[PDB]
């Protein structure tokens, strides 16, 4: 009953953190092209 | 939990699944269950406990049941397990404005060195 | 059980200022209230009001408001009425009573006091 | 016990991971659109 | 302000026989409590809850009722029963009493 | 637990100035 | 008639009951007289509040009557099942507080951003 | 017959008049006799199949039992919307960062 | 003997009766004929399967027992002991299933880069 | 599943360490 | 209780098609199964088959396979038997039974169709 | 594919007697149910799970057995016992009958 939604409330947790790694290196990839530009 | 009050709306019990039930102590087979004063649907046989979903859903109103002769006494449900909480201490507190200092920093020099 | 005292016959003026007692020994004071009953010779009961001795809630009706005050002691667990502003017709028995929640009635009562007012 | 605080901690977390990923969408919106500037 | 009006006001009847008095309320009450009171005392509780009885009253007096009138009967009178009795309800706001019945013994 | 957003948080930053480092004496 | 108002900061439920003007309402919890003339200071009734300050999910937690003195709890309109989680200081996240959250966020970061920018630009 | 299974706090019990004997499933640990043999918490998920006679009256009459616990220790309520969306943002995000990475190379 | 199969896939549990073929099978859940009586909307008899759909952990669990038309069920020296707790869209995820998925992420995440790296250094 | 954590920090730690390595050995060679 | 009604004497020739019924009516038809059992002239009783009125789920051994098939009809509560490719050793008395799960027996029977073949 | 065969086919003796009528399977089968049939009528229910007698059965009666062999006793014959007795079981597969005895009076 209790750890049934805290298990999915980690996993979207971890998922948005893989997500925000992902958007990082989005990001540092075009300003660095931008001032190779 | 009122003996001829003509409340005749009383909750089953607490979740012990994930879930909370209602019953009506109407001696009719079927109910017609309502909230607020809208017809919600009858009820069979094989259950007398009429959900109104999960109690981490925060179920919250008015409920009452009809069965046999007239509408019975309401019953306001109050729902709320700490669904959607997060806790105020100085240590989130701390760490909130710490990553958001750290993030608005960050992003500032990043517009800063795009100048040209 | 419960058996409240009451004073005799006390004697004023028109327009003077009266203070009653009730006097509650044998139980728990503070958990139960004290209601005020009034009866004038030749007719029946009339409810006056009732005070919690726990903080001092007080209940009159509009018949007795303005007239009656009521206030309740713990140091010797008992109740006072204070009058004023009399005429003819305050000339009457006052009662004292204990209300019982699990009853919903006045179980016991005081021997009542004989308001005697005149010129 | 702990799971209350496991639950706090992961609502807290989610919510300071949406609000940063909000923040990162906006600054590479804006770098983008600083970028096909030149273009 | 729930009035409550006894119409049986005076009653006078031999000992022995079946007397029963109403009370009846302007509105709905939930219950109804019966005192007696005597020519120069005290009153004192007699039927609480319409349908208790007190500790020292005897086991002939008899009321019940419900919705707006209430009745009170006898189960044979005695030379005890002379006396006044007063219907009181706290359903609503403020505490009423009734009008009163005197009740006397025919001879 | 905030040590695992402590952490990972602190490895963001490293890995950023690193690569940041890395991109100028590359360049 | 007007429902029950249940106001919950942190380990302090406060009940409230609207209806029954002018008069001394009571509370009773699971056909026991709470709030009343009891030694604790956790429960306390005053002019139709109902204050539980460190509120229990086991044992305090059930239905909850407001009755005017002299009447049977019977008589009420309606009950009150309270079943709640309480905290020190465990907020709730509804969808008005994020969304403003995320506007200011968003605002806060967008308008620091331009004004970075075009004070490096400037400079130059 | 109906091999009792008795469920005491947090454990399950597997208990016959007699030896039980293991026949395939969780080993099970014993306690105290054969009488009482062990699984575990009933968290742990015990399933198995074990034998063992009756008694004075089921003597010929002899009975396996297989138990299965599907208790939830670790599970997860997949949402339809949010494995969705981060499944739909992952793929944008990597779909982002080849582009970025193609415009850094290429250009 | 072989043992039952039970299935739970969401909200409904699916039991297999394994050693009595070509005969139809008839289930007892605590002495009490449950089945193919079209009586109820979630307890249904397949050829060889019992789907209780809706499932119960104190209602509809217990002791389960299957025979054929014709043998009494006192003759079964073979019972289930169903004590599940079920849930909707409960998965059994564990630690190894996500170190997995994250795993293959980052690698078809790699094999992405490398391949659009290939691509552009050439073109 | 609070091990997912360590998980993510791991990878972080690895990717961290590789640049590491790659930048000192190109800044101390040639 | 359980009565059932089964034709009289039906006539058929070497190879063709016959179909007879049971009539079954006064209980929960759709709840109990049906068995149908042939007796020759001078011989014991054989087993055919049975159905269930629920699913129509049938049954019959190896000897009769592939020479009745067994229906059953809810509209009027009733149980067909169909036979072809018949020959001598068909003409036989056919009734039909009640099974009940409780008593685990034939708990009522029909009267029986005497089936005459020839040329 | 159970074989009930019943060996003591041919049956005649006078009323009173103590009759006794074997069944037996080539497996063990869980139990056993004994059908009654005249000459011209419809068999009838008579003994169901091998101890039970059915409505209208006389008391006199009895059936039992176990393990691959069950019997039937007539605890004095009278007048009227003289018809076709068939045993029969579904613990297996096929509803298999028996091979039928013939009781007639003397
Ligand atoms: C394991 O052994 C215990 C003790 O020997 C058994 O418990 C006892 O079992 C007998 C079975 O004959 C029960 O007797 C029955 O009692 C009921 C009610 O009085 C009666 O109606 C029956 O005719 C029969 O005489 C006895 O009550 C029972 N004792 C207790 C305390 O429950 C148990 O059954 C054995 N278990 C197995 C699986 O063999
Ligand atoms: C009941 O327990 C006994 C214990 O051995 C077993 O049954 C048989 O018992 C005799 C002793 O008289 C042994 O010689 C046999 O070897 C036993 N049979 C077997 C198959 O081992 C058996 O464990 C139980 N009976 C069952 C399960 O039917
Ligand atoms: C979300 C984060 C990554 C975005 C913030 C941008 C900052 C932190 C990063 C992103 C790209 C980075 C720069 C990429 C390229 C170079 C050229 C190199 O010779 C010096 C460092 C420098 C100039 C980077 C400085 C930082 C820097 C501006
Ligand atoms: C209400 O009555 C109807 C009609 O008889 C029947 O379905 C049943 O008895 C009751 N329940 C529901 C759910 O309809």
């Amino acid at each position: 009953v209790h750890t049934e939604k805290v298990n999915m409330m980690s996993l979207t947790v971890l998922g948005l953190r893989m997500l925000f790694a992902k958007t990082v290196a989005v990001n540092f990839l075009l300003t660095a092209k931008l001032f190779f530009l | 939990q009122s003996i001829k009050g003509n409340h005749l709306v009383k909750v089953y019990d607490y979740q012990e699944d994930g879930s909370v039930l209602l019953t009506c102590d109407a001696e009719a087979k079927n109910i017609t269950w309502f909230k607020d004063g809208k017809m919600i649907g009858f009820l069979t046989e094989d259950k007398k406990k009429w959900n109104l979903g999960s109690n981490a859903k925060d179920p919250r109103g008015m409920y009452q049941c009809k069965g046999s002769q007239n509408k019975s006494k309401p019953l306001q449900v109050y729902y709320r397990m700490c669904q959607n909480c997060i806790e105020l201490n100085a240590a989130t507190i701390s760490g909130f404005l710490f990553a958001e200092i750290v993030s608005i920093f960050v992003l500032a020099v990043g517009v800063y060195f795009i100048a040209g | 059980q419960v058996q409240l005292q009451q004073s005799g016959a006390e004697l004023a003026r028109p327009g003077a200022s009266v203070k009653m007692s009730c006097k509650a020994s044998g139980y728990t004071f503070t958990r139960y209230t004290m209601h005020w009953v009034k009866q004038r010779p030749g007719q029946g009961l009339e409810w006056i009001g009732y005070i919690n001795p726990s903080r001092g809630y007080t209940n009159y009706n509009q018949k007795f408001k303005d007239k009656a005050t009521l206030t309740t002691d713990k140091s010797s667990s008992t109740a006072y009425m204070q009058l004023s502003s009399l005429t003819s017709e305050d000339s009457a028995v006052y009662y004292c009573a204990r209300y019982y929640d699990d009853h919903y009635c006045l179980d016991y009562w005081g021997q009542g006091t004989t308001l005697t007012v005149s010129s | 016990n702990d799971t209350l605080l496991l639950q706090l901690t992961n609502t807290s977390a989610y919510y300071m991971y949406l609000l940063l990923l909000l923040k990162s969408v906006v600054y590479f919106a804006i770098i983008t659109c600083c970028l096909l500037r030149r273009t | 302000q729930i009035v409550l009006t006894q119409s049986p006001a005076i009653m006078s009847a031999s000992p022995g026989e079946k007397v029963t008095m109403t009370c009846s309320a302007s509105s709905s009450v939930s219950y109804m409590n019966w005192y007696q009171q005597k020519s120069g005392t005290s009153p004192k509780r007699w039927i609480y809850d319409t349908s208790k009885l007190a500790s020292g009253v005897p086991a002939h007096f008899r009321g019940s009722g419900s919705g707006t009138s209430y009745s009170l009967t006898i189960s044979g009178m005695e030379a005890e029963d002379a006396a006044t009795y007063y219907c009181q309800q706290w359903s609503s706001n403020p505490f009423t009493f009734g009008s009163g019945t005197k009740l006397e013994i025919k001879r | 637990p905030k040590l695992c957003y402590l952490l990972d948080g602190i490895l963001f930053i490293y890995g950023v100035i690193l690569t940041a480092l890395f991109l100028r004496v590359k360049f | 008639q007007t429902p029950y108002k249940v106001s919950i900061s942190g380990t302090t439920v406060i009940l409230t009951c609207p209806q029954y003007p002018g008069s001394e309402i009571l509370w009773q919890h699971n056909d026991k007289n709470i709030g009343g003339d009891e030694d604790d200071k956790n429960i306390g009734s005053d002019e139709d509040h109902l204050s539980l300050k460190e509120f229990s999910e086991l044992e305090q937690s059930g239905y909850y009557v407001c009755y005017p003195r002299g009447s049977k709890p019977e008589d009420a309109n309606f009950y009150l099942y309270l079943r709640a989680r309480v905290c020190e200081n465990c907020m709730e996240m509804d969808v008005m507080s994020v969304a403003t959250i995320v506007i200011v966020d968003i605002c806060i970061t967008g308008g620091l951003l331009l004004l970075v920018y075009y004070w490096s630009k400037n400079r130059k | 017959f109906k091999i009792p299974i008795e469920e005491l706090e947090d454990r399950v019990f597997v208990n016959c008049n007699t030896s039980i004997t293991w026949v395939e499933g969780t080993v099970g640990t014993l306690l105290s006799d054969i009488t009482r043999l062990d699984l575990g918490k009933r968290i742990l998920d015990p399933r198995g199949i074990y034998r063992c006679n009756g008694t004075d009256i089921y003597k010929d009459k002899e009975s396996t039992v297989q138990v299965h616990y599907r208790m939830c220790q670790s599970c997860v309520e997949l949402d339809p919307a949010t494995v969705a969306g981060i499944i739909v943002t992952d793929v944008i995000a990597t779909l982002l960062l080849a582009l970025g990475v193609f415009c850094f190379a290429g250009h």
